[PDB]
C-alpha cells in the first residue's frame, strides 16, 4: 500500500479541496486548504521535488496561508458556524466526497477510467524514470538556472513585485 | 567639496544604520568589477566536472587532445594547486 | 509573437525555455530529448498544415513517450492476463518476480 | 579564512567528482547488462502469459521508430515483488 | 552562591547530551561499526544500492573487499 | 496619485500588454497578463468611492478566474505536447479552456455580465482604457492560438455578442453603460471573422478603438455621463455636437464613414468562405446599435434639448482638459473610407 | 518512511499530552460554576504589515536559490540579476519609508 | 495518463465549482481562487519533474509568486470591500446594478 | 510495429566486479588511469551509438 | 531501532525543558540578588516535577472556547511543530539527515505562527483575538531577517545540509567572518521566540494584559513546554550556525558534549538578557526590524553573494 503513497495522497488533497470548496466558515476554508497544501506538497516530494516541495510550505503555507487567516480574522470571521452545520455547505460536501469515492472505485476497479481524459490506474510508479545516478539534484539545477538561463524572468517578475507593493499601498490609502 | 562632507557628517550623526547600509552595498556592487580574483571564480566552477567527459573520436588530425589523462596535452589544474 | 521583437533584434528573451530539447544547465537531458529533437526536425519548415499529416509518425511517437498512454495499455494487458491465470492456477511466478 | 578553507574545498570535490568520472564506465556497463536481462526475464514471462491471447505479438514495440528507447520504471519492474519496485521506485526520495 | 545554580544546569546539560550520544551509538550498532551511509544525491543511493547486492546478504553495509576478486 | 506613480502604473499596464505581444512562451503571456491586471485596479480605485470598490472587486474575481483557466489549457498542452511555445494549441479541451479564458477577458458574451458593470463603476479616462488598450492583449492571444480554436465555439460567442450587446444598449441612458454595451458587440465582429482572416480582425480593432478613443476623449471634455447632460452640449460647445453626430454616425457603420470599412471588409471575407448567412445575420442585427447611437444624436446634436439658468455663467470659461488627439482621431474615425486598401499594412 | 515516522510519532505524542492534560482535570470532579463576522476594529496599519510580509517573503522565495546558483559559468550575469533582486527588494523598502508606511501613529 | 493526474485534475474542477458558485463570504471565495493555484502548482510541478525537463523547474516558483501577488490584491479588495460595509458579502456589491 | 531485439540471457553473462562502493572508491584514481584505454573505447561507444545493445562486446 | 532513537531524541527535549525552567528561575534570581528555588528538593531539582504535577490537576479555565477543534488544534500545533523542529539536527549526526535541512526548518517554524492565530480565533473574546494579531505581525515580521540573514551565511557553507555547516566552520566558526549577521541573527531569534525585550504577549501594552480580563485558553502547561523547546532549539540552531564544533568521527560524544555547552551559553544568554532589559514598545520592536536590521541585512546579503565571487572563495555544492 506503501507503493500507491501518492494516489492515496492525491485523495486526501481532492478530500481537502472539497473541504473548502463547499465553503464552510472562512476560518475552517482556511483550514481545508492549509491541509491541502500541506498534502500537495507531499505529492510533489514523491516526484523529486524536494525544493518545490518545501517553497509550498515556506510560502504556499507558511506566508500566503498565514496572511489569508490573517485578514480572515480581522475582516471577515472571528467565530464559525460548526462545520457541516448548513445545508448547501453539507449538501456540497457529501456530494464531492460521493463523486471522489465513484472516481477512485471504478479506477481501481477496472484499472482505468475515462471523463474528458482516459486515465490509466495501474499506479503511479509505472511512470517513473529508470536512469539516476548524477551528482546533483537536476531540480535544483533547474531552479538555480533562473539567474543565468532566466534574466527577463527575473526583471519582469522583480518588477511586477514592486508594483505590487506600490499598488496596494494606492489601494489602501483611501484618499 | 566640503558641502558634501558636512552632508556626510549629518547622516553619519543622525542615521548611521543607513549610512552602513549603504556602504556595505555600495562596496558589493563595486568590488566585484575591480577585483583581479573574481576571473579565477569562473576559472574554477568550469573546472568542476559533474558530467563524464565523452571521448572524442579520433580522426588522426587532434594534436592538442590528449590521448590518456596523463599525457601532457589538454587543460591542466597547475593554477588551481597553487591558488 | 504577435510582434517578433526577439527576432529581429536577436535577444532570447523566453525561446531558452520553450523546448525540453533546448540546451538545459549541465546538458541533462529531458526523458524524451529523442523524439522531441526528431518531431522537431521532421516538421521545421514546413509549416503546421502540412507537419499536421507528414510528421505524424514522428510526433505519435513524442506523444507516446510524454505520457506513455499505449505502453501502460499493454502493460495493463500483461498484468490482467497474468492475475486470471493465477486464479486458475494455470501459471507460476518465477523465482524471480519474487 | 574562509577564502581560503572553500578554495581547498573546492579542490576536494574536484577530487571526489574525478573518482566518480573514473568508475563511470564500469557503472555504466554493469547498469546496461542488468536493464537488458530484466527485460529479457519480462519478455520469457510475457510469452508464457500471453500465449493464448488472441492476435498478441511478445515482445511488440509501441513507437514506430525501432530506435532504442529508455525503459519506464513499469516495463523493468512490471512483474515482480513489491518490496524491490517500492525500494527501486521511491527508496532514494525516503533515505533519511 | 551562585554555584548552586550549576546542579539544574547540569541536569540541562545531560538530557540534551542524550539524543545527540544515543543517535551516533544507534547508527553505528545499526551498519556494522559505522557511520550510517550519506546519500544526498542519485549517484550515492546508487552505489548503495550496489554495495546492497554485492554484499549478498541484502545490507549495503557488508562490505566486500578483494576477498571476493578472483 | 502622485502624478509619477500615475505615469509609472500606466507604463506598468502598457508593458504587461507589450509581454503578451512579444512573448513566444506561454508564462510569459501569462505573466504579461497578471502584470496588467495588477496595474490597472489601482486607476479604477483612483477616486475612491463604493461604486469604484464593486467595480474593482468584480473585475478582479473575473479577471483572476480567466487567469486560471488560461495557465490550466497552458499546462494540459504542456502534458499533450511537451513545449510551451505560443502557437496552437495541442489538445481540444486545452483550446477550449484557452478560448474560454480570452473570452471573459475580452467581457464577450456570455461572459459579459462584468463590462457594463465595470465600466459604470469607474471614471471616464479609465473606460477608455478599460475598453481599448485592454483588448490588445486577448486579441493578440487569439490572432496567434485561431487554427487550434473549436469553429462553432468562437462563432457562437461572436452572434452572443452582437446580439447581446445590441439588445443590452437598447435600454440605456448612461454613456458609459452604452459604450460597455457597444463594445460587446464590437467585439463579435472581431472573433467572427477572426477564423477566415485574422488580418480583418486586426482592422476592425484598429478602427473600432479610435473610434471608441474618440467617444471617450469627448465625453471626457464636456465631463458628460449620462444623456441628459450631454444634451446640454449644444447649448456650451455646439462644435462637439457636431463631432459626436459624425464619430456616432461613423460607429453605426453607416457609408461613407470610416466605420462602415471594417463591417464591409469582414463581410468580404465570410462570403469567399461561402458564409453567406451568418454575414447577413450580423449586418441586420447591427441595426440595434445603429438605433441607439442614432438616439443619442437625436438628443444631442439634432435637436435642442431644454438648458438650465447656470449654464449661462459656464459660457464665460474656455474648455481647458487636454483633448490629446482629439482633433486627429476624429478625422480618422470620419474620412478614411477612402483609403481602405490600406489595410493591406496590417498583413 | 523515517521522515514519516518521526512526524507521526511527534504528533501522536502532542495529541496525547493534549488530551490527557484536558481529562486528567475531570479525576478531580471539581464543583460545578454556575456564573460566567466583521471588523474588530481593525486597524489598516495591521493589515499593511501582514501584507508587506507576504510581498517580501514572495521576494524571498526566488532569493532562496542564490547559494546553487553561485556555482554557475555565467558569474557575471548571477551576480548581475542577484544584485538587481535585492536592490528591487530595498526600493520596496524605501518607497514603503518615503509614503510613510511603516508608521503606528493615527 | 496516470492515476495520480485524475485527482488534480478533480482538485482544480472541484475549486473551480466553489469559485463559480458563491455564497456570501468573499472570503471564502478568494480561497477557492486560491486552491485553484494550488493544484495548478502541483499538476505543473508533477509534469515538469517526471518529464526531467529541467529548465521548467522554476516555473512552478514563479506561478506561486505571481499567484501571491494577486492574492495580496485581493485581499486588499475585500478589506476596503469591509471598510465600506462592515462585512465581505457579496450581496452588498450590488450598488452596480443601476 | 516491431519486435523489440534483445539479446540472450547467456549473451550478457559476464564475470562481475563483486566489490563495495568503497573499494571502488579507493582504487578509483588509479583505475582511472591504468583502465583508460577500454573504458574510453566503451564510453565512445555508448554516445555514439545510443543503444545499449550495441555495446555489450 | 528507529523507534529507539526518536525516544531517545523527544524525552531527553521534555526534560531539558522542564528544568530550564528551574535554571531560569535561579539564574534570574541570583542576578536579583536572591537564590531562587532551594526549597523544593536539592538546590530545587524537584521544583520543575512539582510544577509539572500542579499545573496537569488544576481545574481548567473558564470561559468556554468559540471553537472547540481550533482550540484543541493550537496546542497540538504547537507542540508537534516544536519537537518536529529537532529531527534534522546534527549532534553530530542528525535522526534525519536531509538533503535540504535549513529550509526544512524554515518551513517548519513559519508554521509555527499558526498555534498563535488559532488560539486568539479560539479565545471567543475580540481583545485576545487582537493581540494574537498583535503577535503574529510581531513573529512575521522578524522572519523576514531570519529568512535573509540564513541565505547570506549559507553563501559561505554552500548547501541547505546542517551537517554541512559543521564542515565549513572546521577551521574557524562563522561568528569570525558574519558577526554582524550573528547579531542580528541573535536578536532576531529573541523577538521570534517573544522573549524579552520583546515578550510583548506578556507585557502591559496589549488589550488582555488586564489581570481583571478572562478569555478561553490552556492548556498552560503544554503550549509553555512549545515555546521553551523552541529557545533551545533555536539556540542549538545558532550554535551550529555560527560557532561550529568540529567533528571526529571516531570520537562523536566529544562534538556533542562541547556542542552541548555552546547551546547552554547561548540558552543561558536569553535568561542573561531577561535579566537586563526593559520591554519594547509594540511600534518600536517594528521599527527595529523594518528601519533597521531589515535595512542592515538586505544590504549585507548584497556583500555576501558579491564577496565569494570577488575573492574566489565560492563554497563547493556538494
Ligand atoms: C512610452 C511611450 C509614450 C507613451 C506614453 C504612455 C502613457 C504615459 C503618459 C500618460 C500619462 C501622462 O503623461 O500624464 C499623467 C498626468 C497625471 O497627472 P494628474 O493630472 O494629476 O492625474 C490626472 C489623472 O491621472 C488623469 O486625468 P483624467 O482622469 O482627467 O483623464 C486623463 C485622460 C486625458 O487624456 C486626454 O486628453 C484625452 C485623450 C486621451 C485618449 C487619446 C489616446 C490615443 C487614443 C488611441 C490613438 C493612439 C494615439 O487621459 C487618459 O485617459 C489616460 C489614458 C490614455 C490612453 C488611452 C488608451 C488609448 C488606447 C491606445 C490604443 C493604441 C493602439 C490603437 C490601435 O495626467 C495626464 O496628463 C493624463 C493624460 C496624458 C496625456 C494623454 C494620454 C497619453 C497619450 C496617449 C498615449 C497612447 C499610448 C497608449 C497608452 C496606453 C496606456 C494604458
Ligand atoms: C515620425 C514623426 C512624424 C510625425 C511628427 C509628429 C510631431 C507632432 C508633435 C506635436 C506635439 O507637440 O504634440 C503635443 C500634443 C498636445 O497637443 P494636442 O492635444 O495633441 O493637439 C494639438 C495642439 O493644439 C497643439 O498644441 P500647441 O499649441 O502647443 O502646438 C505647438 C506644437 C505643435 O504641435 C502641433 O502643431 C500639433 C499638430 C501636429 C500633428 C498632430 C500629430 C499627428 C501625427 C500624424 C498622425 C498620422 C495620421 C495617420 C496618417 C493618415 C492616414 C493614413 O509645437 C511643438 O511641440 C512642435 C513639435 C516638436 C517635436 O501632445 C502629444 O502629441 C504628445 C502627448
Ligand atoms: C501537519 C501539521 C504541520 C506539520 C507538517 C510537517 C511537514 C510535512 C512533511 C514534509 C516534510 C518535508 O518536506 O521534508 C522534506 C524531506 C527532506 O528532503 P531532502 O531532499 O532534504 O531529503 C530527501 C532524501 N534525499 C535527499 C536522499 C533525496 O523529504 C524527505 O525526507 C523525504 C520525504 C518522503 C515523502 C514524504 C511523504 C509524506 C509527506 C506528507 C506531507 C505533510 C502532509 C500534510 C499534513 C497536514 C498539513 C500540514
Ligand atoms: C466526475 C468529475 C466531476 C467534476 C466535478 C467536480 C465538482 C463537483 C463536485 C462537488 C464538489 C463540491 C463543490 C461544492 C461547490 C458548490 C457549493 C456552493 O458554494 O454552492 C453555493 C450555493 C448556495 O449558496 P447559499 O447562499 O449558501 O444558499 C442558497 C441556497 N438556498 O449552492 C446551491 O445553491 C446549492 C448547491 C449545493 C450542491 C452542490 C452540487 C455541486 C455543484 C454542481 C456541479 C455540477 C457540475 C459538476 C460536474
Ligand atoms: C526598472 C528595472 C529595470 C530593469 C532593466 C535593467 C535591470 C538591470 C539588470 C539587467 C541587465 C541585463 C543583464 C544581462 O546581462 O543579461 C543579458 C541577457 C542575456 O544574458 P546571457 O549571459 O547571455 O545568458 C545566456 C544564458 N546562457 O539578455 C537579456 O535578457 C536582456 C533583457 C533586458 C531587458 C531589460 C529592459 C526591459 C524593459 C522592461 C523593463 C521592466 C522594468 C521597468 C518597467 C517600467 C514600466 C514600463
Ligand atoms: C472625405 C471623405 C469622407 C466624407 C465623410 C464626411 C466627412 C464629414 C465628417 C467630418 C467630421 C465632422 C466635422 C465636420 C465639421 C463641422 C463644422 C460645423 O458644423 O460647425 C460647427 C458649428 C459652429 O457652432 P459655433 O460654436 O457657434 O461657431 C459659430 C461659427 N461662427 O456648430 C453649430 O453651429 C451647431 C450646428 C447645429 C447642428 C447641425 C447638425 C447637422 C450637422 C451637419 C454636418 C455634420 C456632417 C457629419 C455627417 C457626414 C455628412 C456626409
Ligand atoms: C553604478 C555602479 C555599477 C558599476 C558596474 C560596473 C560594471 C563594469 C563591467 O564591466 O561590467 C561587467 C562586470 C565586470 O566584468 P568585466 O571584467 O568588465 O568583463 C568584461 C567582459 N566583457 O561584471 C562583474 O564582474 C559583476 C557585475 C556586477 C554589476 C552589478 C550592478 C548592479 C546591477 C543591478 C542594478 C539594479 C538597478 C535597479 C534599480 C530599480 C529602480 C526602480
Ligand atoms: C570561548 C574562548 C575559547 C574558545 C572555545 O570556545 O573553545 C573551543 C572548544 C573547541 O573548539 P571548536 O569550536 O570545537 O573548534 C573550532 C573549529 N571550528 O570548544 C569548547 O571548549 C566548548 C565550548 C566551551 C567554551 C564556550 C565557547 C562558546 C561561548 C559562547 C558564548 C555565548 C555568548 C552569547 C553572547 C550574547 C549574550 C551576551
Ligand atoms: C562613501 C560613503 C558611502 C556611504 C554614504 C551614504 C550617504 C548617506 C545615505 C543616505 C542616508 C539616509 C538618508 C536620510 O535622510 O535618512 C533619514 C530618513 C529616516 O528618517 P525617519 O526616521 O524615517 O524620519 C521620520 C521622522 N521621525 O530616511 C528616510 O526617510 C528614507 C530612507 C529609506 C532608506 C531605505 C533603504 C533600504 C535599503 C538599505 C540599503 C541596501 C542597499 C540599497 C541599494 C543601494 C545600492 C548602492
Ligand atoms: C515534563 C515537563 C512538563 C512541563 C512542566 C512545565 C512546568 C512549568 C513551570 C513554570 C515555572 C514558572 O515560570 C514562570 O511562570 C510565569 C507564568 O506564571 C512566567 O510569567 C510570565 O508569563 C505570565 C503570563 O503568562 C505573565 O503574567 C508574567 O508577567 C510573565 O513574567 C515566568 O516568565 C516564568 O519564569
Amino acid at each position: 500500500m506503501m507503493l500507491y503513497i501518492v494516489f492515496i495522497l492525491s485523495v486526501i488533497f481532492v478530500m481537502g479541496f472539497v473541504g473548502f470548496s463547499s465553503k464552510p466558515s472562512p476560518i475552517y476554508g482556511g483550514l481545508g486548504l492549509i491541509v491541502s497544501g500541506g498534502v500537495g506538497c507531499g505529492i510533489v516530494l514523491n516526484f523529486g521535488g524536494s525544493f518545490l516541495g518545501l517553497m509550498v510550505f515556506l510560502i504556499y503555507l507558511g506566508g500566503m496561508m498565514v496572511v489569508f487567516g490573517y485578514t480572515t480574522a480581522m475582516a471577515t470571521e472571528q467565530y464559525p458556524e460548526i462545520w457541516l452545520s448548513n445545508k448547501a455547505v453539507l449538501g456540497a460536501f457529501v456530494t464531492g466526497l460521493l463523486m471522489e469515492f465513484f472516481m477512485v472505485y471504478y479506477v481501481l476497479k477496472d484499472k482505468e477510467v475515462e471523463v474528458v481524459f482516459e486515465f490509466n490506474g495501474l499506479g503511479d510508479w509505472v511512470i517513473y524514470d529508470t536512469g539516476d545516478s548524477g551528482f546533483f539534484s537536476e531540480e535544483a539545477m533547474g531552479i538555480a538556472a533562473l539567474y543565468s538561463y532566466g534574466t527577463w524572468l527575473v526583471i519582469v517578475t522583480g518588477w511586477s513585485l514592486l508594483i505590487g507593493v506600490v499598488v496596494i499601498m494606492e489601494i489602501t490609502r483611501g484618499n | 567639496a566640503e558641502r558634501v562632507a558636512a552632508f556626510l557628517k549629518n547622516v553619519w550623526a543622525k542615521e548611521p544604520v543607513l549610512v552602513a547600509s549603504f556602504a556595505i552595498a555600495g562596496l558589493a556592487v563595486i568590488l566585484p568589477t575591480l577585483s583581479p580574483y573574481t576571473k579565477y571564480s569562473l576559472m574554477i566552477n568550469r573546472a568542476t566536472p559533474y558530467n563524464y567527459p565523452v571521448p572524442l573520436r579520433d580522426d588522426g588530425n587532434m594534436p592538442d587532445v590528449p590521448s590518456h589523462p596523463q599525457d601532457p596535452q589538454g587543460p591542466s589544474l597547475e593554477w588551481l594547486k597553487r591558488l | 509573437p504577435f510582434f517578433d521583437v526577439q527576432k529581429r533584434l536577436g535577444v532570447d528573451l523566453d525561446r531558452w525555455m520553450t523546448i525540453q530539447s533546448a540546451e538545459q544547465p549541465h546538458k541533462i537531458p529531458s526523458r524524451c530529448h529523442a523524439f522531441e529533437k526528431e518531431w522537431i526536425e521532421c516538421a521545421h519548415g514546413i509549416g503546421s498544415i502540412r507537419a499536421e499529416k507528414e510528421c505524424k509518425i514522428e510526433f505519435e511517437d513524442f506523444r507516446e513517450c510524454l505520457l506513455r498512454q499505449k505502453t501502460m495499455k499493454r502493460l495493463h494487458a500483461i498484468r490482467r492476463q497474468r492475475e486470471k491465470l493465477i486464479k486458475e492456477g494455470k501459471y507460476t511466478p518465477p523465482p524471480h518476480h519474487s | 579564512s574562509m577564502m581560503k578553507w572553500n578554495r581547498e574545498r573546492r579542490r576536494l570535490q574536484i577530487e571526489d567528482f574525478e573518482a566518480r568520472i573514473a568508475l563511470m564506465p564500469l557503472l555504466q556497463a554493469e547498469k546496461d547488462r542488468r536493464v537488458l536481462q530484466m527485460l529479457r526475464e519480462n519478455l520469457e514471462e510475457e510469452a508464457t502469459v500471453m500465449k493464448d491471447v488472441p492476435g498478441w505479438k511478445v515482445g511488440e514495440s509501441v513507437f514506430h521508430t525501432t530506435r532504442w528507447v529508455t525503459p519506464m520504471m513499469g516495463e523493468l519492474y512490471g512483474l515482480r515483488a513489491s518490496e524491490e519496485v517500492l525500494s527501486a521506485t521511491y527508496g532514494f526520495i525516503w533515505y533519511t | 552562591m551562585w554555584f548552586e545554580v550549576l546542579p539544574g544546569i547540569a541536569v540541562m546539560g545531560v538530557c540534551l547530551f542524550i539524543p545527540g550520544m544515543a543517535t551516533a551509538r544507534i547508527h553505528r550498532f545499526s551498519n556494522g561499526g559505522k557511520e550510517k551511509r550519506v546519500a544526498h544525491y542519485p549517484y550515492q543511493w546508487y552505489l548503495m544500492e550496489r554495495d546492497r547486492r554485492v554484499s549478498g546478504v541484502n545490507r549495503s553495509y557488508v562490505s566486500k573487499g578483494l576477498e571476493n576478486i578472483d | 496619485m502622485n502624478p509619477i506613480i500615475f505615469i509609472i502604473i500606466l507604463l506598468t499596464i502598457m508593458l504587461g500588454t507589450i509581454i503578451v505581444m512579444i512573448s513566444s512562451h506561454w508564462l510569459l503571456v501569462w505573466i504579461g497578463f497578471e502584470m496588467n491586471m495588477l496595474a490597472i485596479i489601482p486607476i479604477m480605485m483612483k477616486n475612491h468611492n463604493p461604486r469604484a470598490t464593486e467595480a474593482s472587486t468584480k473585475y478582479f474575481l473575473t479577471q483572476s478566474t480567466a487567469s486560471m483557466l488560461l495557465m490550466m489549457a497552458v499546462i494540459i498542452n504542456l502534458m499533450f505536447s511537451g513545449q510551451w511555445t505560443v502557437m496552437k494549441l495541442f489538445n481540444p479541451m486545452a483550446s477550449m479552456l484557452m478560448t474560454m479564458a480570452l473570452a471573459m477577458k475580452l467581457g464577450m458574451a456570455p461572459f459579459h455580465f462584468w463590462v457594463p458593470e465595470v465600466t459604470q463603476g469607474i471614471p471616464l479616462s479609465s473606460g477608455l482604457i478599460l475598453l481599448t488598450w485592454q483588448k490588445l492583449a486577448p486579441m493578440s492571444v487569439l490572432y496567434q492560438i485561431f487554427p487550434s480554436i473549436n469553429l462553432n465555439l468562437i462563432l457562437t460567442l461572436s452572434v452572443l455578442s452582437i446580439l447581446i450587446g445590441g439588445w443590452g444598449g437598447l435600454n440605456q441612458t448612461q454613456l458609459r453603460k452604452i459604450m460597455a454595451y457597444s463594445s460587446i458587440a464590437h467585439m463579435g465582429w472581431m472573433t467572427a471573422v477572426l477564423p477566415y482572416n485574422p488580418t480583418m480582425t486586426l482592422l476592425n480593432l484598429i478602427i473600432y478603438i479610435i473610434m471608441t478613443s474618440t467617444m471617450f476623449t469627448m465625453f471626457m471634455a464636456n465631463s458628460t455621463t449620462t444623456t441628459l447632460s450631454l444634451s446640454h452640449t449644444w447649448n456650451k460647445t455646439p462644435i462637439m455636437t457636431v463631432l459626436i453626430l459624425a464619430t456616432l454616425l461613423s460607429m453605426g457603420g453607416l457609408p461613407p464613414l470610416s466605420g462602415f470599412m471594417p463591417k464591409w471588409m469582414i463581410i468580404q471575407e465570410m462570403t469567399k468562405n461561402n458564409s453567406i448567412i451568418l454575414p447577413t445575420f450580423m449586418a441586420i442585427t447591427a441595426l440595434l446599435n445603429l438605433y441607439f447611437y442614432m438616439r443619442l444624436t437625436y438628443s444631442t446634436t439634432l435637436t435642442m434639448f431644454p438648458s438650465t439658468n447656470n449654464m449661462k455663467m459656464k459660457w464665460q470659461f474656455p474648455l481647458m482638459k487636454k483633448m490629446t488627439f482629439l482633433p486627429t482621431m476624429v478625422v480618422l474615425s470620419t474620412m478614411m473610407l477612402p483609403l481602405t486598401p490600406m489595410l493591406s499594412v496590417l498583413e | 518512511m523515517n521522515l514519516m515516522l518521526a512526524l507521526l510519532t511527534n504528533f501522536t505524542l502532542a495529541t496525547l499530552l493534549v488530551i490527557i492534560a484536558f481529562w486528567l482535570p475531570q479525576l478531580n470532579v471539581y464543583s460545578e460554576k454556575t456564573s460566567p463576522s466583521a471588523r474588530l476594529p481593525f486597524s489598516m496599519k495591521f493589515f499593511l504589515v501582514a501584507i508587506t510580509f507576504l510581498l517580501f517573503d514572495l521576494e524571498i522565495a526566488l532569493l532562496l536559490p542564490l547559494p546553487w546558483a553561485s556555482q554557475t559559468a555565467n558569474l557575471n550575469t548571477m551576480l548581475t540579476m542577484a544584485l538587481f533582486l535585492i536592490i528591487l527588494l530595498a526600493v520596496s523598502l524605501a518607497y514603503e519609508w518615503t509614503q510613510k508606511g511603516l508608521e503606528w501613529t493615527e | 495518463m496516470s492515476m495520480v493526474y485524475m485527482n488534480i485534475m478533480m482538485a482544480f474542477t472541484v475549486s473551480l465549482v466553489g469559485l463559480l458558485m458563491y455564497r456570501s463570504h468573499l472570503m471564502s471565495s478568494l480561497l477557492c481562487l486560491e486552491g485553484m493555484m494550488l493544484s495548478l502548482f502541483v499538476m505543473a510541478a508533477l509534469t515538469i519533474l517526471n518529464s526531467h525537463f529541467t529548465l521548467a523547474s522554476m516555473m512552478p516558483i514563479i506561478l506561486l509568486v505571481f499567484a501571491a501577488c494577486e492574492a495580496a490584491l485581493g485581499l486588499s479588495l475585500l478589506v476596503m470591500v469591509s471598510n465600506t460595509y462592515g462585512t465581505d458579502y457579496v450581496q452588498n456589491l450590488n450598488l452596480l446594478q443601476c | 510495429p516491431g519486435i523489440v531485439e534483445l539479446p540472450s540471457l547467456e549473451d550478457l553473462k559476464v564475470q562481475e566486479v563483486k566489490v563495495s562502493s568503497s573499494v571502488l572508491k579507493a582504487a578509483a584514481h588509479h583505475y582511472g588511469a591504468q583502465c583508460d584505454k577500454p573504458n574510453k573505447e566503451f564510453m565512445l561507444c555508448r554516445w555514439e551509438e545510443k543503444d545499449p545493445r550495441r555495446c555489450l562486446e | 531501532m528507529f523507534m529507539i532513537n526518536i525516544l531517545m531524541l523527544i524525552i531527553p527535549i521534555l526534560l531539558a525543558v522542564a528544568f530550564l525552567t528551574l535554571v531560569e528561575r535561579k539564574v534570574l534570581g541570583y542576578m536579583q540578588l536572591r537564590k531562587g528555588p532551594n526549597v523544593v528538593g536539592p538546590y530545587g531539582l524537584l521544583q520543575p516535577i512539582a510544577d509539572a504535577i500542579k499545573l496537569f490537576i488544576k481545574e481548567p479555565l473558564r470561559p468556554a472556547t468559540s471553537s472547540a477543534s481550533m482550540f484543541i488544534l493550537a496546542p497540538i500545533m504547537a507542540l508537534g511543530l516544536a519537537l518536529t523542529m529537532w529531527i534534522p539536527l546534527p549532534m553530530p549526526y542528525p535522526l534525519i539527515n536531509m538533503n535540504l535541512g535549513v529550509l526544512f526548518m524554515l518551513a517548519m517554524s513559519s508554521l509555527a505562527v499558526y498555534s498563535i492565530l488559532w488560539s486568539g480565533w479560539a479565545s471567543n473574546s475580540k481583545y485576545a483575538l487582537i493581540g494574537a494579531l498583535r503577535a503574529v505581525a510581531q513573529t512575521i515580521s522578524y522572519e523576514v531577517t531570519l529568512a535573509i540573514i540564513l541565505l547570506s551565511v549559507l553563501l559561505m557553507s554552500g548547501s541547505f545540509t546542517l551537517s554541512t555547516l559543521i564542515t565549513t566552520q572546521e577551521q574557524m566558526w562563522l561568528i569570525l567572518p558574519a558577526w554582524p549577521l550573528a547579531m542580528m541573527w541573535f536578536i532576531s531569534t529573541l523577538a521570534e521566540t517573544n522573549r524579552a525585550p520583546f515578550d510583548l504577549t506578556e507585557g502591559e501594552s496589549e488589550l488582555v494584559s488586564g489581570f481583571n480580563v478572562e478569555y478561553a485558553a490552556g492548556p498552560f502547561a503544554l503550549f509553555f513546554m512549545a515555546e521553551y523547546a523552541n529557545i533551545i532549539m533555536m539556540n542549538i540552531f545558532t550554535a551550529i550556525l555560527f560557532l561550529g564544533t568540529s567533528h571526529n568521527p571516531h570520537m562523536p560524544e566529544l562534538y556533542t558534549i562541547n556542542f552541548t555547552i555552546k547551546s547552554l551559553l547561548l540558552t543561558m544568554s536569553f535568561l542573561w538578557i531577561r535579566a537586563s532589559y526593559p520591554r519594547f514598545r509594540y511600534d518600536q520592536l517594528m521599527h527595529l526590524l523594518w528601519k533597521n536590521f531589515l535595512p542592515l541585512t538586505l544590504a549585507l546579503c548584497m556583500w555576501h553573494v558579491s564577496l565569494p565571487i570577488l575573492t574566489s572563495g565560492i563554497p563547493p555544492q556538494t
